[PDB]
């Protein structure tokens, strides 16, 4: 049911045209990324607190004062890896974009689905591109709007009786 | 429904054997001298 | 650091916009009439706004054969007379 | 005091002189009428 | 440990562990096998992709009969 | 028979039994769908 | 020891702005050449004889639509390379037959490989365990299946995604209509990973930062860290009651925590990876024959799922005599499937 | 067009000549 | 203790036992191929090779004891129709049962490995250390790998002394195990020539004769010693499943797109076959050359074989199957029982018209006809309020040539839309559906399945490969960093080198 | 015979081995030009 | 039998809930 | 030649507000010439 809302959401809206909707892609795909990221280079900089027939979590013991890994190391890798300043040697700064890009972007795919409910719809450029005679030339926009039409003629075979879907 | 006769055993099978598993290696740890 | 000048030392330097009061423009510029000169249309072999269709046509150029694909798209700018 | 041309140089051109060629070749695009 | 008689055969051939040659010894060889196995894998890769197409090589299920 | 000096004990401790009863009971209720097809 | 090789290890490996290592010889060529292609292929080249589409800057196209789009399906899996018998060493006619999309997946895989090379290289300099390239395995999971496998199972390059926003999107909306992608549980995984992982991204540092210790007098609390200090910045053993009252369970292990947030996202792509290996072969989740079974016996029994497969139906029909123009569809108005009005 | 273009130009303008004025004569920035 | 994931861990300094798993191991995937040939013997129905062989059937390794020339049954019949053969001992039964006694000679081998763990053959007679020299172990394997290699491409494929291999003409009709001469020219390279094959296990084996002797003879350099550290058996664990990743992912290549190894009487036909509709092709050929030689129409399409024409259908496309859609493609589509004949429509004026075929990608098609040149000329239309194709309209006849249905003519037109909607699939087949259920839905062939599992298990020993060169290269840190790392070895400018405290 | 794809392949073979071949010549060289400082 | 299952494995996964929660092994400062 | 002799808050005025013509130049774009559905 959630990706019948999904499909017909397209059909009705082109969200995927939306800045929001990509924003809140940017969102996720990004949050995911930053965990993984995050989780690496903590993971890589862990004192060396076990041997290697245990697990390394036991390194690190419930509310120690001490940190449990070098951020000074992880920050020289990933720094290395782009370039220095393009690392966070701030744990605090991190932390606050870590919490930050998630939330914001999901902000906006909320938002996304919020304004598209009162049809401000995706990006419409459909025949934006036309030839010097006046013919159309598709574009991938082109090709959403077909898939498009394919979802908007289908959904819900019975309930339309006039030829414009108004809501 | 028509659905597939060995779905059952499948999902069974699938669900008990490795929680069996986790089951045996908590048990036999919990086990062991404090 | 690693020894290299900083960039803001650099980007706050009279010298540096010296040298890119010129250069920054100057590429700005060669792109400009990289396209205006249609220079871009024949290099990349995209069609103008004229040369998508011939007058009559409305039939996609679709490239139908691998290794003679070259002489199909001869063959169909060709037919833009 | 400090080297001009360094690896960090020419990654910087590398980026940055097609960047503003490209800029000026696409503003050059928001003319061009069919 | 124990010993037994097709262990005391064997033996020679698991005495040398950690043995090495000096240096680079013939590293160079081994990259010259190397950059000509990346040669011949790139000319059955194209082969079988068609980009290489060589006569009386015809990569079909047509190939003769 | 002399004993094997390579020998470890193993460990799963209980919140590693929690995690990995969940992650079979979620695959589980995930893949059965498609089980009974 | 000190003849050129160690020399030139020597210089790649020198602390500048960029580190260059052995892995760069790889990566940056590749990666310069994977972006530049893209952005060279968005501003100017069409996609007119492989599509019959527009997908530059120089057509008309802007940011959202514009494409390096894939080869014409008659090209098949071709490398298409510059000097191949396409093209044969013609670089207008190249552009032309899509060759800039092979030029920009194959570099962009190389130029992949090259940096998680990249990782490991300085990861061992810094002395450091290498776990960012392990998780940089699941992008390249998915790079690999989709932009390769996939097409490499179907016809043709065409059908792999091309190099654009919109073609994207256009990606998406045909694995639904095709492959009905969302009813396929390693996709499913997949999305269980990446929201997931964005999830775990957002407690953890909204958790951090709400857990901090007074360091400093600032209000903004920032400045209240020395990345050289010893201590933890925030309250673990705080963070944890607070989750063990609000959610019944909480972190108590800080490397058990970060671990967990490696594991669910680069495991949720490499679910997703799997998938689409599937779908390569058309191997999809696209029904469940027990509901079909019922569904055509029985007019009257309706689910969300058969509804979504008249979406799907709906999809294909309308999309396909245009964005697989190599078939030469011609449906009639007659055939088209449509609702009632619409 | 050439109007319009010119008045966004001096109001454009006006803000950050405000600034510069200011910091050049050790102002109250 | 150890961690769940971190039991075998225990076998890395225990050469002895390790051997004892690897045993366990071997013994286990052999005792796997001995059962499943079994289940597959009591499941195989030989009757039928023409339209219910192997591949219909949901066999997965009877096409590779058939590819080496295990063909018959003790109990008499081949897979290649034959009747009152003599195998000999190496029948499918005897190749089983060969698996399940090697499983458990393999099993008791373990066994006792496992107990005489402490062998001095393992010690290090410098140190009293367990210890493997494993370049040196290298190079004695890749010896016998090359020995092994050599004889298979020099005797049993060449038949020298050996059945062969399946082979087969260029559309699958007349497939049997052949002895296979190598091709020492180019065309060896051709994937689909067989020739090629056996060349590259003689010389691919000469070759490996040779390394491997020099590997036997000739220590590494201290240089790759150590960068790829030698001593560390997981480095061999690395390399090893790098290889293996890649080998896997050129078998799920060689089955998708085909090969001179992946025949389609074994296997199934490829996609690609249906995508540039390879059978219709031939298929038209020979009737065309039938009609141009004074035959009938009804001569000339009942002249096609019908393992021809069943090539030349959607249903045996490995490209139409579903990930859960399980079992053998006959519990979809049904048993094959015979071929209907060649379907042609005409409308009422009597034009020939040709069904539209549906594209591997559809799960459904619409219907739609079209005269020669690609104009319709009559579909069945979703609304019919605005129809002006219908069969009815058009008045779409179809008339059968060839086949169970050959010289009959069908006007009535639910009849004619019938047959339509299964032409939409290429050729027409009789199906017994009752005998499985079977429940009308496309499944995979073992082509497809194989496929599947090797690009998949492939791109997860990427993974595998991964994880233990990283484990390899970074053993020293695994445990964690150095709690006495300086901060200057990572602040940056402090080495001129990075990492290197001697370019201070 | 050498088709014209053979030719096109010995073409991206040596075009190959001249855009590594340079690279590496031009990293040698400043590589021992800008020598590291030790001891 | 389907639903069955279904609903099974949802109520395991209830009942692992609340073990999970009220019979976790307790956090303890070292 | 000196470094510091046009201050970075100007550097930083002047190329934003170029970002800001350009990127307001190719939104112009969107509603004139090619692209623009006219
Ligand atoms: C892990 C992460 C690490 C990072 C990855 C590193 C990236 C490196 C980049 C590698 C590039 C490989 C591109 C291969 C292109 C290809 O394959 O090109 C395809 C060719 C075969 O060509 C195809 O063959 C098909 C069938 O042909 C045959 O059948 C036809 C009809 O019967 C005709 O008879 C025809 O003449 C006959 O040849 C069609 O003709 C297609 O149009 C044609 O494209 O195979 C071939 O070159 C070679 C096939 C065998 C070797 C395959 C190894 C690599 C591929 C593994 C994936 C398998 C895909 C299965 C899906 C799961
Ligand atoms: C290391 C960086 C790197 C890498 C890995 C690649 C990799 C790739 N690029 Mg290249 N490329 C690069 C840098 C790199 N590029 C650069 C810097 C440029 C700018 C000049 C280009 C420009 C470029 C273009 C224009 C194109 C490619 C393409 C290709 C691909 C095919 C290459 C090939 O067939 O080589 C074959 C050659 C080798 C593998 C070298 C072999 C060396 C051996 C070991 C030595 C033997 C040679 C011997 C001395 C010669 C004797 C022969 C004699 C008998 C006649 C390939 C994916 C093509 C592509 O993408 O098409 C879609 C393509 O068209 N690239
Ligand atoms: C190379 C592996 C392989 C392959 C390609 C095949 C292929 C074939 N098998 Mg064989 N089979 C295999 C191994 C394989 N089998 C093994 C090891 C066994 C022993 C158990 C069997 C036992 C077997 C039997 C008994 C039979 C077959 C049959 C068949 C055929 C039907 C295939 C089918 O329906 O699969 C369906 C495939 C699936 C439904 C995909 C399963 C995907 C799993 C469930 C995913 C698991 C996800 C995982 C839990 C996620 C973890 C996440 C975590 C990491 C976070 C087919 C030709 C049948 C046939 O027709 O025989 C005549 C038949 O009857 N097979
Ligand atoms: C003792 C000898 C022996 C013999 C004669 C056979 C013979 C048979 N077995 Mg096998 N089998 C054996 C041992 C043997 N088996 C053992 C010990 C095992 C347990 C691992 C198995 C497990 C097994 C399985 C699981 C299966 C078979 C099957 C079969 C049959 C097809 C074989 C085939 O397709 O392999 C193909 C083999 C290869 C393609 C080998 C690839 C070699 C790689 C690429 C080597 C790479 C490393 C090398 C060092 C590289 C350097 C080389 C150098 C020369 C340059 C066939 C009847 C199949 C069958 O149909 O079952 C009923 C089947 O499924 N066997
Ligand atoms: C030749 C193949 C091979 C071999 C010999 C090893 C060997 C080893 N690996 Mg593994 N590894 C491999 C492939 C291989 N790996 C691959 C392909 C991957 C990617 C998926 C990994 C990923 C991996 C990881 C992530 C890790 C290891 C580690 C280990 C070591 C301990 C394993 C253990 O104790 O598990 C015990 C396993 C169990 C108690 C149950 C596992 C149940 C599985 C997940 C499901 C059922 C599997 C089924 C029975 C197998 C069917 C066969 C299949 C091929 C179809 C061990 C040295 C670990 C390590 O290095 O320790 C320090 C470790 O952390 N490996
Ligand atoms: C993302 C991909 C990737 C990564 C990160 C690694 C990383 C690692 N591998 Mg490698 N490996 C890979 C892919 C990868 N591998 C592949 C695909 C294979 C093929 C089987 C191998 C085979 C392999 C082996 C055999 C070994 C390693 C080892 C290692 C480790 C040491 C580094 C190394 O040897 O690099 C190797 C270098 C590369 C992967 C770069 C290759 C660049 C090629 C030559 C460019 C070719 C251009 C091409 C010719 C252009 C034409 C294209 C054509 C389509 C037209 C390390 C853990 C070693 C190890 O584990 O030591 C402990 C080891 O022994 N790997
Ligand atoms: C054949 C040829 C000739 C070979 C010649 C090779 C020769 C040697 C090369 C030398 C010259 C060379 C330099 C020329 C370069 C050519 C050209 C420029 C190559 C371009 C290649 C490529 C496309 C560039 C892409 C640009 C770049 C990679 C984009 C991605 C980087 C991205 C934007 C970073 C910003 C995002 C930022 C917010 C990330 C932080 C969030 C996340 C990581 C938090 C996690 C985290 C961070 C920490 O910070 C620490 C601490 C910890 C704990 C932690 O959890
Ligand atoms: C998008 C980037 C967002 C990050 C935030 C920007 C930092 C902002 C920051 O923290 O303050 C600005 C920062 C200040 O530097 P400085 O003026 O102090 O001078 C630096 C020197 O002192 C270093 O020796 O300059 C930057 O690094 C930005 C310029 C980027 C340089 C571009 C390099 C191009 C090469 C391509 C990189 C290759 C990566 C390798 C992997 C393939
Ligand atoms: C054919 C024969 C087959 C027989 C084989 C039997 C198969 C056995 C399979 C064993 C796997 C058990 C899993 C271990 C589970 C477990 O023990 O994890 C906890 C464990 C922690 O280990 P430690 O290093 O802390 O050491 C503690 C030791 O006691 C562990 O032994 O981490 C890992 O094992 C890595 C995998 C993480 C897995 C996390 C997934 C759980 C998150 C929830 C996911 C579901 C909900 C999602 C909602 C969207
Ligand atoms: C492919 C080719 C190759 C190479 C070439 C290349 C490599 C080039 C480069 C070039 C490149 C490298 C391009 C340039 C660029 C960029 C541009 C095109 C621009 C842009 C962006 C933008 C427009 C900005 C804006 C926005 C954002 C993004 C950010 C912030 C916000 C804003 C709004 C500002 C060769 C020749 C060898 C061969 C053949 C082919
Ligand atoms: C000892 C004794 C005896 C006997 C032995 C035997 C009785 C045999 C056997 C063998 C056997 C009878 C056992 C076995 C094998 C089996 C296995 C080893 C299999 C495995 C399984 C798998 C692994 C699969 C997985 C999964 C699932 C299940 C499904 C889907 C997915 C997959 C496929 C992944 C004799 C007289 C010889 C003498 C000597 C001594
Ligand atoms: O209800 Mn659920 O979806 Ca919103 O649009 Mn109108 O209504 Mn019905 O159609 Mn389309
Ligand atoms: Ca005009
Ligand atoms: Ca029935
Ligand atoms: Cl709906
Ligand atoms: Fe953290
Ligand atoms: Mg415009």
């Amino acid at each position: 049911g959630t990706f019948n809302f999904m499909i017909v959401f397209q059909a009705e809206h082109n969200i995927l045209m939306h800045p929001f909707h990509q924003l809140g892609v940017a969102g996720v795909f990004g949050g995911a990324l930053f965990c993984a990221m995050h989780g690496s280079l903590v993971t890589s900089s862990l004192i060396r607190e076990t041997t290697e027939t245990e697990s390394a979590n036991y390194g690190y013991k419930f509310g120690q004062e001490e940190e449990t890994y070098n951020i000074v190391a992880a920050h020289g890798y990933f720094g290395r890896l782009i370039f220095q300043y393009a690392s966070f040697n701030n744990s605090r700064s991190l932390h606050f974009f870590l919490a930050a890009w998630p939330v914001v972007g999901v902000w906006f795919a909320a938002l996304g689905i919020s304004t598209m409910a009162f049809n401000l719809n995706g990006f419409n450029f459909n025949h934006s591109v036309i030839d010097a005679k006046g013919n159309v030339i598709n574009t991938w926009a082109d090709i959403i709007n077909r898939a498009n039409l394919g979802m908007e003629v289908m959904h819900e075979r019975n309930a339309h009786n006039f030829p414009l879907d108004l809501a | 429904m028509e659905v597939n006769q060995l779905g059952l055993i499948a999902t069974a099978l699938f669900v008990l054997v490795p929680s069996v598993f986790l089951i045996i290696l908590y048990v036999q740890t919990e086990s062991q001298q404090k | 650091t690693t020894g290299e000048r900083p960039f803001s030392d650099i980007i706050t330097s009279v010298r540096y916009w010296v040298i890119h009061s010129i250069t920054i423009p100057a590429l700005f510029i060669a792109g400009w009439l990289f396209v205006s000169t249609g220079l871009a249309y024949d290099v990349f072999g995209t069609p103008r706004p004229d040369s998508y269709y011939a007058q009559e046509q409305r039939s996609i150029p679709l490239v139908t054969d691998r290794f003679e694909a070259k002489q199909q798209v001869e063959t169909f700018l060709e037919q833009l007379k | 005091s400090y080297p001009i041309f360094t690896v960090r140089w020419v990654a910087v051109h590398t980026l940055a002189v097609p960047t503003i060629f490209f800029l000026g070749a696409i503003a050059a695009m928001q003319f061009i009428q069919r | 440990a124990r010993r037994t008689w097709l262990g005391d055969i064997l033996r020679p051939l698991n005495s040398e562990y950690g043995k090495v040659a000096p240096g680079w010894g013939t590293t160079p060889l081994m990259a010259v096998f190397m950059g000509l196995f990346l040669v011949f894998l790139l000319i059955i890769l194209e082969i079988y992709n068609s980009t290489l197409i060589l006569d009386g090589v015809n990569v079909s299920w047509k190939a003769l009969g | 028979m002399e004993p094997n000096p390579n020998r470890q004990p193993v460990e799963l401790n209980r919140t590693s039994l929690y995690l990995g009863l969940l992650l079979i009971l979620v695959l589980a209720l995930l893949f059965s769908s498609y089980f009974f097809n | 020891e000190r003849g050129w090789f160690d020399i030139l290890d020597d210089w790649l490996k020198r602390d500048r702005f960029v580190f260059v290592g052995w892995s760069g010889i790889l990566l940056f060529p590749c990666a310069y050449l994977a972006l530049g292609g893209w952005l060279t292929g968005t501003t100017f080249v069409t996609s007119w004889y492989t599509h019959g589409l527009a997908s530059s800057y120089l057509e008309g196209c802007n940011f959202l639509t514009v494409a390096v789009s894939t080869p014409a399906n008659s090209m098949g899996h071709s490398l298409l390379l510059l000097w191949g018998p396409e093209a044969q060493g013609d670089f207008t006619r190249w552009c032309q037959l899509g060759g800039l999309w092979t030029f920009i997946a194959l570099h962009g895989a190389f130029g992949l490989i090259g940096f998680m090379l990249r990782q490991f290289e300085i990861a061992r300099l810094v002395g450091v365990r290498p776990y960012n390239a392990i998780a940089f395995s699941a992008p390249i999971a998915v790079f690999v299946s989709v932009f390769l496998i996939y097409p490499l199972g179907q016809s043709s390059w065409f059908f792999a995604p091309s190099f654009g926003v919109a073609a994207i999107f256009r990606f998406l909306l045909f694995f639904q209509g095709f492959h009905n992608w969302t009813l396929n549980p390693f996709h499913m995984m997949g999305v269980a990973g990446v929201l997931g992982g964005a999830l775990l991204c957002a407690i953890h540092g909204a958790t951090v930062e709400n857990t901090l210790f007074q360091d400093g007098e600032g209000a903004s609390t920032f400045r209240a860290f020395n990345p050289t200090q010893a201590e933890e910045t925030y309250s673990m053993v705080t963070a944890n009651r607070f989750w063990s009252q609000i959610f019944g369970i909480a972190f108590s292990n800080k490397r058990w925590l970060h671990f967990f947030m490696l594991f669910v996202p680069v495991t949720g792509l490499w679910m997703s990876a799997i998938g689409v290996v599937g779908l390569a072969l058309n191997l999809r989740s696209y029904d469940f024959i027990s509901q079909e079974i019922r569904a055509a016996e029985d007019p009257e029994f309706e689910t969300f799922y058969t509804k979504n497969l008249l979406l799907n139906e709906g999809i294909r029909a309308w999309m396909a005599p245009q964005d697989q123009p190599h078939e030469n569809f011609v449906f009639p108005e007659e055939v088209l499937p449509r609702g009632n009005a619409l | 067009v050439i109007a319009q273009l010119t008045m966004i130009a001096m109001i454009g303008i006006a803000g950050p000549m405000i600034i510069f004025l200011l910091a050049v004569r050790r102002g109250n920035l | 203790g150890l961690p769940w994931y971190r039991v075998h861990t225990v076998l890395i300094n225990d050469p002895g036992r390790l051997i004892a798993a690897h045993l366990m191991h071997t013994a286990l995937v052999a005792g796997w191929a001995g059962s499943m040939a079994l289940y597959e013997l009591a499941t195989f129905d030989p009757s039928d090779p023409v339209l219910n062989p192997m591949w219909r059937q949901g066999m997965f390794v009877l096409p590779f004891m058939a590819r080496l020339g295990v063909t018959g049954s003790w109990s008499g019949w081949s897979i290649t129709g034959e009747t009152g053969i003599d195998p000999g001992f190496w029948s499918f039964e005897g190749v089983a049962l060969a698996h399940i006694v090697l499983s458990g000679l393999l099993f008791l081998a373990a066994c006792w490995h496992w107990v005489y763990w402490d062998l001095e053959l393992f010690r290090d007679p410098r140190t009293g250390e367990p210890a493997l020299d494993l370049p040196k172990m290298f190079g004695i394997h890749l010896f016998l790998a090359g020995l092994l290699c050599f004889g298979f491409g020099a005797f049993h494929l060449t038949g020298l002394f050996g059945p062969g291999m399946w082979v087969s003409d260029p559309y699958g009709l007349t497939g049997s195990v052949q002895p296979v001469a190598p091709e020492w020219g180019p065309d060896g390279f051709n994937p689909y020539n067989p020739g090629g094959v056996v060349a590259h296990h003689i010389a691919a084996g000469i070759v490996g004769i040779i390394a491997g002797l020099f590997h036997i003879l000739v220590r590494p350099p201290q240089r790759l010693y150590k960068a790829l550290r030698m001593g560390n058996i997981e480095t061999v664990l690395s390399s090893s499943i790098a290889a293996v990743f890649f080998a896997a992912f050129v078998v799920a290549g060689t089955m998708w797109y085909g090969s001179a190894t992946t025949p389609i009487e074994l296997f199934g036909p490829t996609r690609y076959q249906w995508d540039s509709s390879y059978f219709q092709q031939e298929i038209n050929r020979r009737v065309q050359a039938s009609l141009a030689s004074g035959a009938t129409l009804e001569e000339a399409w009942s002249a096609i074989p019908e393992k021809l024409a069943f090539y030349d259908y959607i249903g045996n496309n490995p490209a139409k199957g579903g990930l859960f859609r399980t079992g053998p493609m006959n519990k979809g589509d049904g048993i094959a029982q015979a071929w209907k004949g060649h379907a042609v429509f005409r409308n009422k004026e009597g034009e020939e018209l040709f069904v539209r075929r549906m594209p591997a990608f559809f799960e459904s098609f619409p219907v739609i006809l079209t005269d020669k040149n690609g104009v319709v000329k009559a579909d069945i239309p979703f609304r019919r309020a605005e129809s002006k194709y219908s069969f009815e309209q058009q008045g779409v006849t179809v008339s059968f040539y060839g086949g169970e249905l050959n010289g009959q003519t069908f006007t009535d037109p639910p009849t004619v839309k019938s047959y339509a909607r299964k032409a939409i699939f290429g050729e027409i087949f009789e199906f017994d559906t009752e005998t499985l259920n079977s429940d009308g839905i496309f499944r995979t062939s073992p082509r497809g399945w194989f496929t599947f599992a090797h690009a998949v298990f492939a791109l997860l020993f990427f993974f595998g490969h991964i994880w233990h060169g990283a484990r390899t290269l970074f053993r020293d840190v695994f445990s964690g960093i150095d709690p006495e790392l300086s901060p200057e070895q990572v602040e940056w400018g402090f080495y001129q080198k990075v990492g290197d405290v001697t370019t201070r | 015979t050498i088709t014209p794809s053979l030719k096109g392949f010995f073409i991206g073979l040596l075009s190959g081995a001249v855009v590594l071949g340079l690279t590496f010549a031009v990293l040698i060289a400043i590589s021992q030009i800008d020598k590291v400082q030790r001891s | 039998m389907e639903t069955i299952t279904y609903v099974f494995i949802f109520a395991c996964i209830i009942a692992l809930f609340f073990f999970a929660i009220f019979f976790r092994e307790p956090p303890r400062i070292t | 030649s000196e470094g510091g002799r046009i201050p970075l808050w100007i550097v930083a005025t002047v190329a934003g507000m170029g970002v800001i013509v350009i990127v307001g130049l190719f939104f112009y774009g969107a509603y004139a010439g090619l692209g623009s559905s006219l």
